[PDB]
RNA sequence: GACGGGAUAAGUGCUGAAAGCAUCUAAGCAUGAAGCCCCCCUCAAGAUGAGAUUUCCCAACUUCGGUUAUAAGAUCCCUCA
RNA sequence: GGUUUGGCACCUCGAUGUCGGCUCAUCGCAUCCUGGGGCUGUAGUCGGUCCCAAGGGUUGGGCUGUUCGCCCAUUAAAGCG
RNA sequence: AUAUGUUAAGUGGAAAAGGAUGUGGCGUUGCCCAGACAACUAGGAUGUUGGCUUAGAAGCAGCCAUCAUUUAAAGAGUGCG
């Protein structure tokens, strides 16, 4: 489960391609994370252009986890990868697109701008 | 000494005493080391000595017989006004209701010889026989919102004033 | 309150009494409320 | 207020009506009977004495608990009842009900009700520290030799004794247990089976014991 | 993990004198914290103060005191978790 | 107060093994957070100071052998012994 | 045990500067019935912030020139601001 020093892909129009998970906001020393859990990340590489750069540090919201979530109907889900999306506590992204489909349980946390964009709510 | 006005009977039995009146009747106790007589319509205090403590019980017990004897005929009253916005108060049922900007109202219940009197929505009073009861109860009200310091928005006795 | 082992009336109205063995004062000015111990 | 006995048999799946999967325990209240009624008048507490499994009549030359020694039989003939293997009490019950010598059928319970339970835990032998208490193991490599053992007991040449509350390898298992605030799902009187949300401390065919919760919120 | 109650410290009071006033206090009455205790889970009569309840077994030998193989019951033995 | 740097040379030289870290904890309260309060140059949110209280909790990493310390990012708080 | 007082704190049954209407003792002495203290009600100065003033500040910025009489009686204000 996503935790400290975990490298992820991304999904948006950033100029960035992967990140690092410093801290996993919540409680009093959480170790873990899953879908929906905001995190504090940084940047370990970059494609050229784009707003963000190396050495930067920003938050993110996890999605496309590889050990997926259990729905209360008793159904599960699993992706292949791990990923995240950049964010500014509008709970609305910086980016303009979202590749790489999304997990819907974000909706409980009242995220809808990225759900406007994601193929598909799943 | 102490007076015994009209229709106020006096009956003493050592330490305990019972006194009667129009507005009701009381039954208080005293320190048995004290000593007592009843003159015809008036009362005679005793102390056994000029010891330290005995002086206390002497003047004190004057004060308490006075309290009973005045309460039974006259009874005592207290004026606990409300001052502010949204402050409202009303005897409803045997109990009182209040509304002070709290998220909830409040309940208060009485005793025998108690009377949660009211003049209107924002002023009250209780009138009773035991000075003790009415005041203790009065602080059990006034403790619920003491007078705030700047504006005075809160429960208060009347003469009590503002202190920033 | 101002708890101080040194107690002395800070102004004229400050009146002294003993409450529970301890010492205190009253003035009607709260900012002069002192206790000894 | 109420309570019965039973037997853990197994756990299954079962669905809510919103489609929510809901796990479940199975329990069997088969052959519950009341035997004796212990008043406060004589004993000093008001309660209910109970029995669950039918066993058999008196010995002739016979042997263990499948059959019955006379005194048990002397207790079960009392209230027109067959002798029973597991006997247990239940305090905190409306003793005004429950005449001596009847059944405590599942119909006392109802769907939606909340309960606790009681039962023995599972077999577990001399278990080490970190499996009994959950202490944290020690390093592997970097040359160590302290992998699993319980660490330094205590303080020093002063405070010479070792305090009682320490944590060491002993048995892990047999313990009375209670699990507050479970809910009931269903009551099938046909097989005399009941179903309880969540999961209970028991092994299969072990003993299980039930009563109405106490911390309702009061 | 609670809810809830009993007694409480700091503090707030009521009545009130010593000291005619004022005074939370010495006589008296209340009030008040995740704290103390009670309630919640567990163990627990070798608590030598060794508890209480239901049920069961119930001879012959005159040493008189005591002895006996047996009664109810449990075990030795064996199959097994 | 007897946690530091020290003074003393009373036990120990036919042996009292010392720094720091790991696992384990246990305690004090001169309280770091929660709970309750008094005062305020407290309008409110945030606060400063003082009092009662030790029931529970008191984080991950970078850097050095490291106590210490600086820093990053968290957190209700990231306690002193 | 006897006679006599003291202590109200478990002091006794560890501790200072300093603080206090705790009590007891030995004395000095003021005010007290030609009616004291103490509280309540009864009045409060007349001109006049009066001079010089100070943001206006008219007991009061304070530098003081600070007089008499309406008068029980009151100061160019005892005082609260
Ligand atoms: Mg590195
Ligand atoms: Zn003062």
């Amino acid at each position: 489960m996503i935790q400290q020093e975990t490298r992820l892909k991304v999904a948006d129009n950033s100029g960035a391609r992967e990140v690092l998970t410093i801290k996993v906001l919540g409680g009093s020393g959480r170790k873990t994370a899953n879908i929906g859990d905001v995190i504090v990340c940084t940047v370990k590489n970059a494609t050229p252009g784009g707003v963000v750069k190396k050495g930067d540090v920003v938050k993110a919201v996890i999605v496309r986890t590889k050990s997926g979530v259990r729905r209360n109907d008793g159904s599960y889900i699993k992706f292949d990868e791990n990923a995240c999306v950049i964010i500014r506590d509008d709970k609305g992204p910086r980016g303009t697109r979202i590749f790489g489909p999304v997990a819907r349980e974000l909706r409980e946390g009242n995220f809808m701008k990225i759900v406007s964009l994601a193929p598909e709510v799943l | 000494i102490i007076d015994i006005p009209s229709d106020v009977t006096v009956t003493f039995d050592g330490n305990h005493v019972t006194v009667k009146g129009p507005k009701g009747e009381l039954s208080r106790t005293l320190n048995e080391r004290m000593t007592f007589k009843q003159e015809e319509n008036t009362i005679e205090v005793v102390r056994p000595s000029d010891s330290k403590e005995d002086r206390t019980n002497h003047g004190t017990t004057r004060a308490l017989l006075n309290n009973m004897v005045q309460g039974v005929s006259q009874g005592y009253v207290k004026v606990l006004e409300l001052v502010g916005v949204g402050y409202r108060a009303q005897m409803q049922g045997k109990d009182l209701i209040l509304n002070v900007g709290y998220s909830h109202p409040v309940e208060i219940k009485a005793e025998e010889n108690i009377t949660f009197s009211v003049e209107k929505n924002t002023v009250v009073k209780v009138e009773g026989i035991s000075k003790e009861q009415v005041g203790a109860l009065a602080s059990n009200i006034r403790s619920v919102r003491p007078p705030e310091p700047y504006k005075g928005k809160g429960i208060r006795y009347q003469g009590e004033y503002v202190r920033r | 309150m101002k708890v101080r082992p040194s107690v002395k009336p800070i102004c004229e109205k400050c009146k002294v009494i003993k409450r529970k063995g301890k010492v205190m004062v009253i003035c009607e000015n709260p900012k002069h409320k002192q206790r000894q111990g | 207020t109420k309570g019965i006995l039973g037997r853990k048999i197994g756990m299954t799946q079962v669905f809510g009506e919103n489609g929510e999967l809901i796990p479940v325990t199975v329990v069997e209240a088969k052959e519950n009977v009341v035997l004796q009624k212990k008043t406060v008048e004589v004993d000093g507490y008001n309660a209910i004495q109970v029995g669950f499994e039918d066993k058999k009549a008196y010995k002739k030359d016979a042997k263990s608990n499948k059959y019955a020694n006379k005194p048990a039989e002397g207790h079960a003939k009392k209230a027109d009842a067959a002798p029973k293997r597991f006997i247990r009490e239940f305090r905190n019950v409306d003793v005004d009900a429950y005449e001596v010598g009847q059944e405590v059928s599942v119909d006392t319970f109802v769907a939606g009700d909340v309960i606790d339970v009681t039962g023995v835990s599972k077999g577990k032998g001399f278990q080490g520290a970190i499996k009994r208490h959950g202490q944290s193991r020690g390093p592997m490599s970097h040359g160590s030799h302290f992998h699993r053992a319980p660490g330094s007991v205590g303080m020093a040449s002063d405070a010479s004794r070792v305090f009682k509350g320490q944590k060491m390898p002993g048995r892990m298992g047999g313990n009375t247990v209670t699990v507050q605030n479970l809910e009931v799902v269903q009551v099938d009187t046909e097989n005399k089976v009941i179903l309880v949300k969540g999961n209970v401390p028991g092994p299969k065919k072990g003993l299980v014991e039930i009563r109405t919760s106490i911390k309702k919120g009061n």
